[PDB]
RNA sequence: UUCAACCAUCAAGCCCUGGGCUUGUGUUGGGGACCCGCGGCUGCUCGCGGGCCCUGAAAAGCAGUGGCGGGCGUGCCAGCCG
């Protein structure tokens, strides 16, 4: 737990941070 | 003002069957059909709500 | 044959003297394989996750749903294997994505996270959390049944 | 059981023919045509269906042929969503009328095998042989009420039944409204 | 009956979450004896 | 026994009486029905109360169309508690919502002919009205003459 | 197993799949011509044209009869056309070899008698009517046998173009045949006494007499100058009744 | 009409705005819309007609640089865009903030809120006759509830089976389609809906009250000459008003009545 | 047990050679301030129509007016008009 409205939703994630296994190309 | 008698389709399936090319058979209006039981499906059997 | 169509009109391109960028657009499809989806869902670029129900062996999906729940994806169990391979041109795939769509999709695919949101993952909030099976027998229940009778009228 | 989404489609489309009714008597307004019924909505209007029923195009694939006036216009774009209809040539006329040629004696269809059932039905206008019924529908004379009247509506058989993957499909898709012109003449050929 | 009521909900339901092809034929078979099937040799 | 009245929104456009009654007709038995609608339009507000004559059965059809996908509608099906269901919920229940042209009423109405007395109200009615516009534009730094407005 | 694969990917929901893996089926719906092919039976059934010629009775009787039948499943529309077209071709050989002789109508229909290269054939064709398939009829097995013949038939149709030297398959005309010319669709062009009894005569054929058979017998016999009613179909060397040049008028009205 | 009335009615508005705005004041002062409102004895029009009436003025509105104007065309909309980026002036390309032909506005606005923005992105919207008509049903109530921003019609169809739009766009001359985007920007609107009154903008505050008055005086010579049935005798009153402001009558009738006819004892 | 598209991507008519004019009726529901025009209401106010903002295709009684026919006087019309 802790534009468009479609936008908004379709991009909404939680406030973990992203996992990566390597730095990528651009 | 001509009745044309006969039909000419009956004349060459008997020409066939007369000269031998194939035996006479009878027309089959209805095949029987596969001994089966209905039974329900398990997921509408155990659906619940 | 779509490929080649598309291979054959950049070779043009080139040929002319143009990017390949200049003829062809930036697709946008369904996202699948389960290497690629799990990374897309750990880099959160995923928007929507559909997971087979009936992957065997089920360690390839079992962590799935609680990686979607920590990385905020929206997901969502689906029937069939073969149904999303229909989609991915494929036999059988495991789990699809999607990542972005096109401008006029991109209402019903916020539509369709809310919707799958609201009537799947607040329905499976606690059922999730419980064992399955136990289920007996029909002899077993009625035997169940005739000593609880039994036990009750003496 | 019927779903909300087939109740709202039927809703929908409801709406929409009796929008585009009430546009056509709003707005009011001699060649042959030959008129097919292919499947449409569901859920007829009462004017549409009386129109077909008068036509009798009640059953699909059932084909007729029409005389263009006025009045025939405005049935035909009024019943346009369940017909597809075009100008048939002489080819077409000839092998309906010859493959596939029924008429209307007291209310039994009688296939036309002689010419002596044309002279018998029609032969106090004039017409006293299937030729005669063939020119007179071509032409469109002054009895062609009465030779399409005699003429049963054209039973036309589905191409689609001989091949087994696609034994469900009906064969003329709905979505191309309005006339066909000599386009309907290739759907006489496959479907006669 | 309010038992019919409710088997009636529940098959309205039912068909509403699920579909209406709820059941499946099975072969009767005459014999306990299952054969391996003529195929094309 | 116990009646049951639930509460749909979130309607999509066509998903009417006719179509809500034929639909949850399959469900059970609706004894009552009525979608909210505007006087002055008679366009649906896109919501709906059902009365069923079985609480239960009010209660698997609400729990069965809940957050349905529909027409890119995610329906509101609820079941109100009798306790707080309004006694004068059901009023013009089971019964079509006229459309009424109030629009070509009123142009209607002015169209039509009248008589001289109302005439003489009519235009009195007018100078007043013609009087209280000269009051506030004397304030406002302008000066109107007005004609002299004849009667019949 | 291509019907399989078909079905496979309707239900996959290929749709592009689907229709090019039905192009390789050879349709009949589609093209006109059997399912299979059977040029090697052809030549294994006839060791010889004279026997092909000898069975041409057959042949031509149940070809003839089916090119005016309604359209099924066993026989489409398009293989119905193809045996029209076949005959027609014949019927063009016919005429340009004058190789008709006798001709006959009957109470069933009209028997006609050539002579193909010392053989005597013989066959029946139906009057222009409304023919009627009765459930007496093996009408699935009756279609194999037209195929057959329709096989049978090409061949000996290139054969006797070719023998007389001209190009197999002649031209043929889309439009004329949709006005209605029937016979008179087809072209027939060079490769790379009873013949000559209506020579010096015109004929107009009114639109109540069968016009088939008029014209076959009057182009095999030597009628270079055919004109008919309009509705009768294109192709008529005049179409008016009021042409000075028309020496004999066919009618059959009280 | 006296033309001395309506001029000292745009001095005495104007003035009035002005020590309005003064208890930014020049920004306030912009942007305020002059309203020529028309009274009459019976409704204008019988039933809602959505496709506004353009009257050409002496002096064009619009013509301010910061407006955006969004053109609607038929497909395909690339063969417009080309001709926007390449033969039309530098002030129109300027102008022209969006080019979108009919079937890429029903496939990306279709929803409420992107129809919402679109209408919040632009503030002049013009449309080509063909598609006109697809229009209400396209772009819904957010577009045709309020009067402000209705597509003005433009013709853009060459002057005379299924057209394919890439092979052609049947479009008449880029300099005429110049003229007619130009002169349909410029234009005044009139908007016929089932009503007693009609409101026109014909100027804003900074404009000079001889420009105000000639703009009043050629829209009612023409609106009453062409969409007011039954010319002067259904005309009522006319008012000259801003957003805030109260109404200044210009002309008011001395029959109220429509004619002979309703005159029964 | 199919939630697709499907109006006019221009036609017809005027001036009679200028490229212009007319018709082709097609809008989700709510909420907040507030300037007005016109009907009633003694009047407040209630109606019709505009002006300014906000919104996921959002929603929790307040439903209101005279009739032709049809169904059995009518909280009935997948029929209409006033």
């Amino acid at each position: 737990k802790g534009g468009l409205k479609a936008d908004e939703i379709i991009a909404q994630r939680s406030a973990l941070p992203a996992v990566s296994v390597r730095k990528r190309a651009g | 003002r001509l009745k044309p008698e006969g039909n000419l389709l009956k004349d060459r399936y008997r020409s066939m069957i007369v000269r031998g090319k194939l035996e006479a058979r009878r027309k089959i209006p209805f095949r029987k059909q596969a001994k089966t039981k209905l039974t329900e499906k398990w997921t509408f059997k155990d659906f619940r709500i | 044959q779509e490929k080649k169509e598309r291979l054959l009109r950049e070779a043009t391109a080139i040929k002319e003297g143009k990017k390949k960028e200049d003829v062809s657009k930036k697709p946008y499809t369904v996202k699948y394989g389960l290497n690629h989806v799990v990374g897309l869902i750990e880099n959160k670029k995923a928007s929507l996750v559909l997971i087979a129900n009936d992957v065997d062996p089920i360690e390839l999906v079992v962590f799935l749903p609680a990686l979607c729940r920590k990385m905020g994806i929206p997901y969502a169990i689906i029937k069939g294997k073969a149904r999303l391979g229909t989609l991915v041109h494929k036999k059988t795939a495991a789990v699809v994505a999607i990542t972005e769509v096109r401008s006029e999709d991109k209402n019903e695919l916020a539509k369709l996270i809310s919707a799958v949101k609201e009537g799947y993952l607040e329905k499976v909030e606690d059922t999730r959390k419980r064992w399955g099976g136990g289920i007996m027998g029909f002899k077993a229940q009625k035997r169940e049944e005739k000593r609880k009778k039994s036990l009750e009228t003496a | 059981f019927k779903r909300a989404e087939k109740y709202v489609k039927e809703y929908r489309e409801q709406e929409r023919e009796k929008i585009r009714l009430a546009r056509i008597a709003k707005q009011q307004g001699a060649k042959l045509v030959f008129v097919i019924r292919i499947k449409g909505i569901n859920k007829i209007p009462p004017k549409p269906r009386k129109i077909l029923q008068l036509l009798r195009l009640r059953q699909i694939n059932n084909g007729v042929f029409v005389k263009v006036t006025k009045a025939t216009a405005e049935m035909i774009k009024i019943v346009e969503p369940w017909v597809a209809y075009g100008y048939p040539n002489l080819k077409s006329v000839r092998e309906l009328i010859y493959k596939r040629g029924y008429g209307k004696v007291n209310g039994q269809r009688i296939p036309l095998t002689d010419n002596a059932i044309i002279e018998e039905n029609l032969g106090k206008y004039g017409i006293i042989c299937i030729e005669d019924l063939i020119h007179e529908i071509f032409t469109v004379g002054p009895n062609f009420k009465q030779a399409a009247n005699f003429l049963w509506p054209f039973k036309l058989s589905n191409p689609n039944g001989g091949f087994r993957p696609r034994k469900f499909k009906h064969f003329i898709e709905g979505g191309d409204l309005g006339n066909r012109e000599e386009h309907i003449n290739a759907l006489i050929r496959a479907m006669n | 009956s309010k038992a019919a009521k409710g088997a009636q909900a529940k098959k309205a339901a039912q068909a509403a979450l699920k579909g209406v092809h709820s059941h499946k034929k099975t072969k009767v078979r005459k014999s306990t004896t299952f054969h391996r099937p003529k195929t094309l040799v | 026994s116990q009646p049951g009245v639930m509460y749909i929104a979130r309607l999509p456009h066509g998903f009417y009486e006719h179509e809500l009654r034929g639909y949850f007709s399959q469900f059970g038995e609706i004894t009552r029905l009525r979608v909210v609608r505007n006087k002055k339009t008679g366009a649906s507000r896109h919501r709906a109360f059902i009365e069923f004559a079985d609480a239960e059965v009010a209660d698997i059809a609400a729990r069965t169309m809940d957050k349905y996908l529909l027409f890119g509608h995610i329906l509101t099906c609820k079941i109100v508690p009798p306790a707080q269901v309004h006694p004068d919920l059901f009023k013009g229940a089971n019964r079509r919502f006229k459309v009424v042209p109030w629009n070509k009423m009123a142009g209607r109405q002015l169209e039509r002919p009248l008589s001289e007395s109302q005439w003489q109200v009519k235009v009195a009615k007018e100078e007043q009205r013609r009087a209280a516009r000269a009051e506030k534009l004397k304030e406002m730094g302008y000066e109107f003459e007005a004609p002299a407005l004849k009667v019949p | 197993a291509l019907e399989k694969k078909i079905s496979r990917a309707l239900g996959r929901g290929d749709v592009s799949n689907a229709a090019r893996l039905e192009r390789n089926a050879n349709l009949p719906e589609k093209t006109g011509k059997p399912r299979y092919t059977l040029n090697h039976i052809i030549r294994e059934r006839y060791p010889t044209f004279q026997d092909a010629l000898r069975d041409l009775d057959d042949c031509l009787s149940m070809l003839f009869l089916f090119a005016n039948l309604p359209s099924t499943t066993a026989v489409p529309a398009k293989m119905i056309a193809r045996c029209e077209r076949l005959c027609h071709e014949f019927q063009h050989y016919l005429i340009v070899t004058h190789s008709l002789r006798k001709s006959f109508l009957s109470i069933k229909g009209i028997y006609y008698q050539a002579n193909i290269q010392g053989e005597d054939i013989l066959w029946l064709v139906p009057y222009k009517f409304n023919q009627r398939i009765v459930g007496d009829v093996d009408f699935r097995i009756m279609g194999t046998f037209v195929e057959f013949y329709m096989t049978l038939l090409g061949f000996v149709n290139y054969r006797l173009y070719t023998s007389i030297g001209l190009k197999y398959p002649p031209k043929f005309d889309q439009v004329k045949d949709d006005q209605g010319a029937e016979l008179a669709a087809f072209s027939l062009e060079g490769l790379n006494d009873p013949s000559q009894l209506f020579a010096n005569f015109t004929f107009f054929l009114s639109r109540e007499t069968p016009r088939q058979p008029l014209e076959f017998i009057l182009r095999a016999f030597g009628c270079k100058r055919i004109g008919w009613d309009a509705v009768l179909g294109e192709g008529a060397f005049t179409t008016d009744e009021s042409d000075p040049r028309i020496t004999h008028q066919i009618i059959d009205r009280p | 009409v006296d033309p001395d009335q309506t001029l000292k009615a745009c001095k005495a508005l104007l003035a009035h705005i002005k020590k309005a705005a003064a208890a930014d004041e020049e920004s306030t002062v912009a942007e305020t819309p002059i309203w020529l409102t028309l009274t009459t004895k019976k409704h204008i029009h019988d039933s809602h007609r959505l496709q506004p009436g353009k009257i050409i003025l002496p002096h064009p509105l619009n013509t301010s640089e910061e407006i955006s104007v969004c053109l609607i065309t038929a497909d395909p909309q690339r063969f417009y865009k080309n001709a926007v980026a390449d033969e039309f002036p530098e002030d129109l390309r300027a102008k022209i903030g969006r080019v979108i032909d009919i079937s890429h506005l029903k496939a990306k606005f279709k929803a409420y809120e992107a129809q919402r923005k679109l209408f919040s992105e632009h503030d002049v919207f013009l449309a080509d006759t063909r598609i006109i008509n697809r229009l209400p049903k396209a772009l819904g109530k957010t577009f045709y509830k309020t009067t402000t921003k209705r597509p003005i019609p433009v013709v853009l169809m060459a002057q005379r089976e299924k057209r394919d739009p890439l092979e052609n766009a049947n479009a008449r001359p880029i300099p005429e389609i110049v003229a007619e985007i130009r002169k349909a920007i410029g234009a005044a609107l009139v908007h016929l809906s089932p009503s007693t009154n009609t409101a026109i903008k014909v100027g804003y505050a900074n404009w000079e009250p001889e420009k105000l008055a000639a703009n009043i005086e050629t829209v009612i010579r023409e609106l009453v000459e062409r969409f007011v049935p039954q010319k002067w005798q259904n005309v009522r009153n006319f008012y000259v008003k801003g957003p805030e402001t109260a109404a200044l009558p210009i002309y008011q009738t001395d029959e109220l009545w429509l004619d002979e006819s309703k005159v029964v004892p």
